[PDB]
RNA sequence: AAGUGUACUGAGUGCACUUGGAC
RNA sequence: CCCCACUAUGCUUAGCCCUAAACCUCAACAGUUAAUCAACAAAACUGCUCGCCAGAACACUACGAGCCACAGCUUAAAACUCAAA
């Protein structure tokens, strides 16, 4: 019931559709819109909703976490300011 | 007794908590101008917080009224409204 | 001046032409690529059919339809009958997300039809139908 | 009349200055491995700078520059951590050399 | 095995439709890796995944370097898309059979 | 208390709006509200299309009807409303400004994920 | 994958639930 | 086990049945961080109250009883066996 053409639609740059395309599939990917088609082919139960829910917000908070952890350390890399002792 | 003794008094240099861009002003749900900035351009999906910037109260009523207009016929659903596409960017995404 | 992604407004005066012809006024390539299958329709602005196009029609047959090939020879040969037809420019707007969803592009170019704006339609259901369990092998 | 230490604390420059973020010092260069200056500025800590790709070879030991403090001790707690782990090095940004 | 086989066959589209999109990462996405073929180890300990090489050899090293740290993530994807309720850890293979017909069809010519 | 009465009229003449409003105003005042003030936000295309009696349009024209009601009045309302035809969509909602615009100082710290791992000695 | 409840069928399946599993 | 179609059923109303890994497997309330503690798990405890357990299996079983309105749930044993579980 929406107008037509105006959801979803990138105009192709100099006909570099090939580019175009990449662009669009994109912008599904970083709305989601992706993730909800393959993940609606099939149903999952609440159950394994949830328990998939959890495990991925627990997986996003460790990898910030070792992340932030790794750049906060990098620093110490540099060359040995002691060498020889 | 001693002059020098520390005082008991709440930090002095602390500073003023950050205000999100909406903090103290009222959120409506007929204001499709500024709910059009915390939608994704070309699907419509509300932003998350994470996105918007905006603490969760705030969060919660951006949603709300962005619900509300869209069903009351206010706003679109599948897509921010051409007319507002000028309007200033106030999430940080990088499409391009 | 500078180039702009997003599609021209129905009912404005946007300078941008095709031959003349405004955007609104240009036939749509509607792509459905399913799992098993791609279909082309190119269509006129009042949505005339003005040629169609499938594996089946090109002849691929079965696991075979599902092959960028066919979807390549499916827009080569849609592309032929739209020229027949008088089409030269065209707003692809596709669905699905079959294998050939870029080779029906790519055979339709091929076969010369200019490709002016990308579109997707893809049916996402906010929540519907349930859809079926997952198989199992 | 000899001074208390809440005396010293309360009338030390160190003291005097606010909070650290942002606040420019003078610091000192003691120790220089090739690219790296380890500048002392008067803090428990010293700052790791890189030397800038103009006028570098104008930073020698013992040359007074000048720094925009970010955090006297560079710290932060990881997941779990029962207490801050730190690098031993504040954070500062080296705006040349003073004059 | 024809289970084996099916399998096969079902994990080969699987991972053909992911890799078709940056879900699993824009930088993968952006190597447009494309698969030969794969394989299920006998006692399904495994995936091996047989990507086809390009000539440059950075590019080669890039692309394996990329796959291996996002092999786990595809796993992860496929399991929650309950494509297979079950996935081994998955191996990323280089495949240079082609090779051999390219260079020949060069020295034929 | 204190209601909105957004309302979304079929696109068309002057007399045909005012007679329309006014039809409204009087079912209203009927159903004992004390209509407060009309706006009007002027006609504009529809976002989506919207169907209504056997029919569907795309403009419309906007308006805000304040009032105050007895509660039992909504329902009624409601009613009258989706019966009459002139009405591409009316809905009624808790007027916003008998909410209080409660103060926030700002965005609170956030610490560390609440205790989302463990504490023993692992 | 395992199991709880429940029902059909003759160990599986259907619905929900738990991780006392993997990512 | 895979594919196709389809039924109970999932839905509304009006009534029934009362069981789940009904789980944060961590009872309510108040309090403490003082000296750590089988192990793992969700750091360890104090006070106060109610409920519950006294090896395993026999046994979410039998008998009786209640609800049923007859094919089921709740309550729940005994004998025999073993030095384990
Ligand atoms: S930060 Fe105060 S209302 Fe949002
Ligand atoms: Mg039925």
């Amino acid at each position: 019931k929406h107008l037509k053409f105006i959801a979803r639609t990138v105009m192709v740059q100099e006909g570099n559709v090939e580019s175009a395309y990449r662009t669009l599939n994109r912008i599904l990917t970083m709305d989601g819109l992706i993730e909800d088609i393959k993940h609606r082919r099939y149903y999952e139960k609440p159950c394994r909703r949830r328990q998939r829910e959890s495990y991925e917000r627990c997986r996003r908070i460790y990898n910030m976490e070792m992340a932030r952890k790794i750049n906060f350390l990098m620093r110490k890399n540099r060359a040995d300011p002691w060498q020889g002792c | 007794s001693n002059e020098d003794l520390p005082i008991s008094m709440e930090n002095p240099y602390k500073e003023p908590l950050k205000k999100c861009i909406l903090c103290g002003k009222h959120v409506d749900y007929k204001n499709v101008q500024l709910l059009s900035q915390f939608v994704s351009p070309f699907t419509g999906c509300i932003y998350g917080r994470h996105i918007t910037g905006l603490c969760g109260k705030k969060q919660k009523e951006i949603t709300k009224a962005i619900k509300r207009a869209q069903i009351m016929g206010f706003m679109p659903v599948t897509y921010k409204d051409p007319a507002y596409l000028k309007d200033p960017k106030v999430c940080n995404i990088r499409y391009r | 001046t500078k180039f702009s992604i997003y599609p021209p407004i129905p009912g404005e005066e946007s300078s941008l032409r095709w031959a003349g012809k405004k955007f609104e006024e240009i036939p749509i390539a509607h792509i459905k690529a399913s799992h098993n299958n791609t279909q082309i329709q190119v269509v006129s602005a009042s949505n005339e059919p003005l040629a169609f196009a499938s594996c089946g029609t090109e002849g691929f047959r079965n696991a075979k339809k599902g092959t960028g090939i066919a979807a390549q020879t499916a827009g080569i040969a849609a592309a032929a009958r739209a020229k027949q037809k008088g089409v030269i420019h065209i707003r692809v707007v596709v669905k699905g997300l079959g294998p050939g969803r870029l080779s029906a592009m790519h055979g339709l170019i091929m076969g010369g039809l200019e490709v002016i704006s990308i579109t997707d339609n893809t049916p996402i259901p906010h929540n519907g139908c349930r859809p079926r369990k997952a198989r199992k092998l | 009349n000899v001074e208390s230490f809440a005396s010293m604390l309360r009338h030390s420059p160190l003291t005097q200055m606010g909070p650290a973020k942002d606040k420019l010092v003078i610091g000192r260069i003691f120790h220089i491995v090739e690219n790296d200056l380890y500048i002392d500025f008067g803090g428990k800590f010293h700052c790791v700078c890189r030397r800038p790709e103009v006028d570098g070879e104008k930073y020698q030991k013992g040359t007074r520059v000048r720094l925009r403090l970010l955090d006297l001790e560079l710290t932060s707690r990881f997941l779990g951590a029962t207490t801050d782990t730190t690098v031993l090095e504040a954070n500062a940004v080296l705006l040349g050399i003073q004059e | 095995h024809a289970r084996l086989r099916a399998l096969n066959g079902l994990l080969y589209k699987a991972l053909t439709d992911l890799l078709c999109t940056p879900e699993v990462s824009q930088e993968l996405y952006d190597l447009n890796v494309e698969l030969s073929k794969v394989s299920l180890t006998p006692d399904f300990s495994a995936c091996r995944a047989y990507w086809k090489t390009t000539l440059s050899a950075e590019q080669n090293a890039h692309m394996e370097a990329v796959l291996q740290r996002s092999a786990a993530h595809m796993r992860h994807l496929l399991m929650s898309q309950q494509t297979l309720r079950n996935v081994p850890p998955i191996v990323f293979v280089q495949d240079k059979g082609n090779a051999a017909l390219a260079e020949l069809d060069q020295l034929l010519a | 208390p204190r209601y909105e009465l957004a309302l979304i009229l079929k696109a068309m003449q002057r007399p045909e709006t005012a007679a329309t409003l006014k039809r409204t105003i009087e079912a209203l005042m009927d159903r004992g509200a004390i209509v407060r003030d009309l706006e009007n936000l002027g006609e504009r295309a529809l976002p989506y299309r919207i169907s209504a009696h056997s029919q569907q349009h795309n403009r419309g024209g906007y308006f805000l009807v304040d009032f105050y009601a007895p509660t039992a009045a909504v329902e009624s309302m409601v009613e009258h409303l989706s019966r009459d035809i002139d009405v591409i969509r009316g809905n009624i909602v808790k007027h916003p400004l008998t909410q209080e615009l409660k103060e926030c100082e700002g965005i609170v710290p956030v610490p560390l994920a609440e205790k989302l791992y463990s504490t023993k000695k692992r």
